[PDB]
């Protein structure tokens, strides 16, 4: 009868949508929330299923009923928001270009060789001998970095093995909930002394969204997570919109937390949390009609993925 | 921003001003009811110096050249403005490839315009190098153009910057132009450069002279090639093997040489003694179309936070024809 009674060993919430999820056996036809999805094989099937999956059940762009560009003017208000300006950066030095006009450094950044102003080092004071560490102060705020995104790098350098990062979702409803709410939490972030980098999106025909604003927290999560979750909880229900993702956490309404995933596995690897556990439900709901039975599958699809199943927003 | 200059320009060559009907670019009809085709660079102005380097000896050219392109109306160099006639129902060639009427006879009027493009006197032309591929990119990427980039377009920079191997031949490559025998060459060559008139029906026009020079002609040769190549293993494309990727990408281009020979014999119709004035030029043209390659899928990861599959693979088949033209040369029908 119960929703979690069907579904054992899995998170209720993913209990309860997996109830709006069938796939028909032999798995060349599922529905989601009553949004159809047809392929000719199995196969096609499972990202036809994954990208259903991820839009219901994480993005919330329903379809099963009867129903880009950057902007300017709000990457301004985005900019401006950002407390700080500058992120040390630690790269190795490679040449040191000396032009009358301006010496340069030529420095292997961990994503690229970059020609750097002089000017931008910090250590050591005096530029090294090519192959030794320097330091850089380079701007945080990165507008091209993520399409669709106005991108920040907080003043804090982040961990050299970066390792867990806390993903806290914001669902703000327009691009003025964003200004502020991105502000909100840029300002406890800094305080509360976090590493991390942040995004918020830029373009204003893309509200409402659930990751409207993306925090990515490094290190020790619970100061950042604290101060973040003090300082919009104001602003929940209003600013946000109330929903969030089946695969997070909810903090507050439209404030939801998972962690980037840690799957073992190679091959599978450079996805999004929100798609990563789509994929694991759609090969888990796939095997299942190849072959509480239905629960297991999920079970055993999550587990081989590294997630949580009964706690998905975390990896084992 | 840039609507004073371009108004003043029309104005004072007779054509009104632009209606609402239509750096930065503009086309449509002008108060008097003229199409025109603005465009804007950012100055002077080099790249305008160079397109109206063509359009000097563009003027010197029969209508019955396999080469067209659209009258210049006028322009005000020290501000980067030029104005050109719209051709009517001006369809790119990257809408009719994505359509499929980019087809063989196309390709081949392409080479014809082309190979009379390298025989056209050289005396106003800029000497300076294309700097394409960016050999200083290669070592390093400027920091302000870093700020302006994707993480994709980031990541591609670094793999590229990474291998040694490609960078070496690209160096090579660019090294090679000063010991060629060297031609008018447009040097920016994309599908989209060349337009048909009358809505996909009507004559073929290449455009956009920015980057004209007197420089090696595999430039363009290779440029046609490696869009071809970059149409056949990605475009056409855009959860799999790495293996069947490839394999599927394989195919698209084998049955896309085609399109290649087809230009190649064009280019030849119109310019007879390319190879006896340069053996090596099919093999530096398909360095070329290698490079094109890399250039291509750099320029379409704008849009995107990581490299899928079907990039990393078409990339490493650029890698193949770069590090290897001459069996590329072959392969492609540029033999
Ligand atoms: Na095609």
């Amino acid at each position: 009868a119960s929703p979690v009674a069907r579904h054992r060993g899995l998170a209720p919430r993913l209990a309860e949508a997996l109830d709006a999820v069938s796939v028909a056996p032999g798995a060349r036809r599922a529905s989601v929330a009553g949004r159809t999805v047809t392929a000719d094989s199995p196969r096609d099937l499972r990202g036809r299923l994954t990208n259903a999956l991820y839009e219901e059940l994480h993005a919330g762009r329903h379809r099963g009923g009867a129903v880009t560009l950057r902007d300017p003017a709000l990457e301004a208000r985005l900019a401006a928001a950002v407390p700080h300006r500058t992120t040390p950066t630690r790269g190795r030095l490679v040449e040191v270009l000396r032009r009358p006009d301006g010496d340069q450094l030529v420095v292997r950044l961990p994503e690229v060789t970059a020609r750097v102003p002089a000017d931008r080092l910090l250590s050591p004071s005096v530029p090294p001998a090519p192959g030794e560490t320097v330091e850089l102060a380079l701007e945080a705020a990165r507008p091209a970095l993520s399409p669709g995104f106005f991108y920040v790098m907080g003043s804090r350098p982040l961990p050299r093995p970066a390792g867990a990062v806390r993903r806290i979702f914001l669902h703000a409803r327009d691009a003025d909930a964003a200004v502020v709410l991105w502000g909100a939490a840029l300002g406890a972030l800094e305080e509360a002394a976090a590493l991390y980098h942040a995004k918020v999106l830029s373009d204003p025909q893309d509200f409402p969204r659930r990751d409207a604003v993306v925090l990515y927290l490094h290190g020790d999560h619970r100061p950042g997570e604290r101060a973040v979750t003090e300082a919009v909880s104001r602003y929940a229900g209003t600013l946000t919109g109330p929903d969030t993702s089946v695969f997070t956490e909810e903090l507050a309404p439209g404030v939801a937390a998972a962690w980037d995933p840690q799957d073992p596995r190679p091959g599978q690897s450079g996805m999004s949390f929100g798609q990563h556990r789509a994929f694991a439900l759609a090969s888990g709901l796939i095997d299942c009609a190849l072959a509480p039975g239905r629960a297991e599958h999920v079970v055993r699809a999550l587990r081989e993925a590294g997630i949580d199943p009964l706690h998905p927003q975390n990896n084992l | 921003d840039t609507v004073p200059a371009v108004n003043a320009l029309l104005l004072r060559l007779g054509l009104g001003r632009l209606d609402a009907a239509a750096n930065d670019n503009w086309a449509g009809p002008t108060t008097t009811g003229e199409q025109v085709f603005v465009k804007t660079v950012t100055p002077g102005c080099p790249e305008l110096d160079r397109s109206l380097s063509f359009e000097d000896l563009a003027a010197r050219l029969t209508p019955a050249s396999p080469l067209r392109s659209p009258g210049l109306l006028g322009a005000d160099p020290a501000a980067g403005v030029m104005v050109h006639r719209l051709v009517p129902g001006a369809r790119s060639g990257a809408e009719l490839a994505l359509d499929g009427d980019f087809d063989d006879d196309l390709c081949r009027s392409a080479g014809r315009a082309v190979g009379t493009l390298h025989g056209l006197p050289v005396d106003g032309l800029d000497t300076g190098e294309a700097p394409l591929p960016p050999l200083s990119w290669l070592k390093a990427l400027p920091w302000s153009a870093v700020q302006e980039r994707s993480m994709a377009q980031i990541a591609a920079w670094q793999l590229v910057q990474d291998d040694t191997e490609v960078v070496d031949a690209l160096h090579r490559l660019r090294d090679l132009e000063r010991t060629v025998p060297l031609a008018p060459a447009h040097c920016d060559l994309r599908f989209d450069q060349f337009i048909r008139a009358d809505e996909g029906a009507g004559e073929l026009y290449l455009v956009d002279w920015e980057e004209f020079r007197l420089a090696d002609p595999a430039r363009d040769v290779g440029a046609f090639a490696g869009e071809w190549l970059f149409h056949a293993t990605y475009s056409v494309f855009a959860g799999l093997t790495h293996e069947e990727i490839v394999a599927r990408g394989s195919a698209s281009l084998r049955r896309h040489l085609p399109r290649i020979a087809a230009f190649w014999q064009g280019y030849l119709e119109c310019r007879p003694q390319a190879l006896a004035l340069d053996a090596g030029l099919p093999e530096r043209a398909a360095a070329y179309a290698g490079w094109h390659m890399y250039d291509r899928l750099i320029a379409t990861a704008e849009s995107h936070a990581t490299l899928n599959p079907v990039a990393r693979a078409a990339a490493g088949i650029g890698r193949t024809v770069l590090l290897g033209p001459s069996a590329a040369a072959r392969t492609l029908g540029l033999s």
